[PDB]
């Protein structure tokens, strides 16, 4: 019984202790629901917290180690008592052991603490977490323990309110420019989902993400033999292209349109709509980038997504369509006439979703508009294939924003 | 003319949190 385990684990003799917090351990690593509630209440935390400082036995800081970093797994307020029991600390000594195993699990149990929230992360790192977990980055270190310690990576990049602090983001962009050549696929999944991570804190985050070099080893990674490598890494140069066109200059030319033929044909929907979500940020950019889109033939395979794709892809690709006639030139949105993107385009009109109703309607008021003397042309297009008919009906849309944008296009 | 951020659930985010067995 649990009486019986918390009373022997503070025990004179050494086999009894160990034997109680062994067991534990085994109680939190065996099922699919350990009892952590009934250990938390039991009073069982101070026993483990003090088993930290025994150097002198690491099977017992191991294992005391492990039963704390399990406990730390739960909910907050689970990973809260283990905090306010001052693990932390003590884990950040087992940082030094000679014994792997103990530095290893002291790693994991802190990785869960770090995971835990914005708050929790800042405290671990002003206690200084960060440059003895990347000091374990070397050529001999297991793999196991390496992977172990690019998860702890993660939990550190991935909290938004607030990012870590620029200093740390200083500290790890280092480390994951040498992770990123890892043959290991667990630890490239990880180093670029970290990546990820921090090209979605804002421009100035892309900006040093930018400014550390990794991004002409981010962009290869789009047509990599792992779909878990292609997609995290098509999320962190996604990111990176919401940024100034500057920024955006940077990724493309790694050659990312090179990439797109296999995302945009590729059997996975989401996939699909990750990218053509990149695309149109790509066309939301300068003349030079459209063009640049143009040059890669990507603008067929868009129109067929824009026609036949999942309605997110869809959407997506309606965007792109409305962001090129936006910053585009008289002859590149001529090109999107000549590849057929009025009826697709148009079959838009009538989806249940507004917003992209107000891109679809937005767009084909630019087209219009940009085509001074071609307007009767394009206009006579717009009606061979209903157009006119889905504007008329969206005359009667419950969106003000929608109804005052049909009745313009007409009267216009 | 402006960018976009993605209205979408990314459901293949690694765990924060990871229990030993």
């Amino acid at each position: 019984s649990l009486e019986a385990i918390v009373q022997n684990a503070s025990s004179d003799n050494q086999g009894i202790q160990l034997s109680a917090v062994q067991a534990a351990r085994k109680l939190l690593s065996s099922d699919r629901n350990p009892p952590i509630d009934d250990l938390i209440k039991s009073g069982i935390l101070p026993i483990l917290v003090h088993c930290l400082e025994r150097d002198d036995n690491p099977s017992l800081q191991f294992e005391a180690a492990w039963a704390l970093t399990n406990i730390a797994s739960g909910t907050s307020e689970q990973t809260q008592a283990v905090v306010q029991s001052n693990a932390v600390p003590l884990f950040l000594r087992l940082l030094h052991s000679p014994h792997q195993n103990v530095c290893e699990q002291a790693v994991w149990a802190l990785g869960n603490i770090i995971g835990d929230g914005p708050q929790c992360r800042d405290y671990v790192i002003s206690l200084g977490v960060v440059k003895p977990l990347l000091s374990f980055i070397s050529p001999s270190i297991p793999i196991t323990f390496l992977r172990n310690v690019t998860w702890v990576m993660v939990n550190l990049c991935r909290h938004k309110d607030p990012p870590p602090p620029m200093e740390t983001i200083q500290e790890i962009l280092p480390a994951l420019c040498v992770l990123i050549h890892h043959t290991d696929v667990n630890i490239l999944v990880d180093t670029v989902w970290a990546l990820s991570y921090l090209t979605d804190a804002g421009n100035e985050q892309i900006q040093m993400v930018i400014d550390s070099g990794i991004v002409p080893h981010l962009v290869p990674l789009l047509s990599h033999q792992e779909v878990k490598v292609q997609t995290a890494a098509l999320r962190a140069v996604g990111n990176i292209v919401t940024g100034t066109d500057e920024q955006t200059q940077v990724v493309l030319n790694c050659d990312a349109l090179s990439h797109f033929p296999a995302l945009l044909t590729h059997p996975k929907e989401k996939i699909n709509k990750e990218a053509v979500w990149f695309l149109s940020n790509i066309t939301a950019g300068n003349q030079q980038q459209v063009q640049a889109v143009i040059d890669a033939n990507l603008v067929p395979m868009i129109i067929h997504l824009l026609d036949k794709g999942d309605f997110g892809t869809q959407k997506e690709a309606a965007w792109a369509i409305s962001n090129l006639t936006i910053s585009g030139r008289k002859d590149q949105v001529a090109y999107l006439i000549q590849q057929n993107v009025i009826p697709p385009f148009c079959n838009l009109l009538t989806v249940k979703d507004a917003q992209v109703v107000q891109v679809v309607l937005d767009g084909l008021s630019n087209i219009l508009k940009m085509a001074e003397d071609e307007a009767e042309t394009i206009g006579n297009l717009i009606e061979e294939c209903g157009g006119l008919e889905k504007i008329e009906q969206l005359q009667n849309h419950e969106n003000e924003d929608i109804y005052k944008l049909a009745y313009e296009i007409i009267d216009q | 003319r402006r960018k976009r951020k993605r209205e979408w659930d990314d459901d293949d985010d690694p765990p924060k949190k990871r229990r030993r067995l």
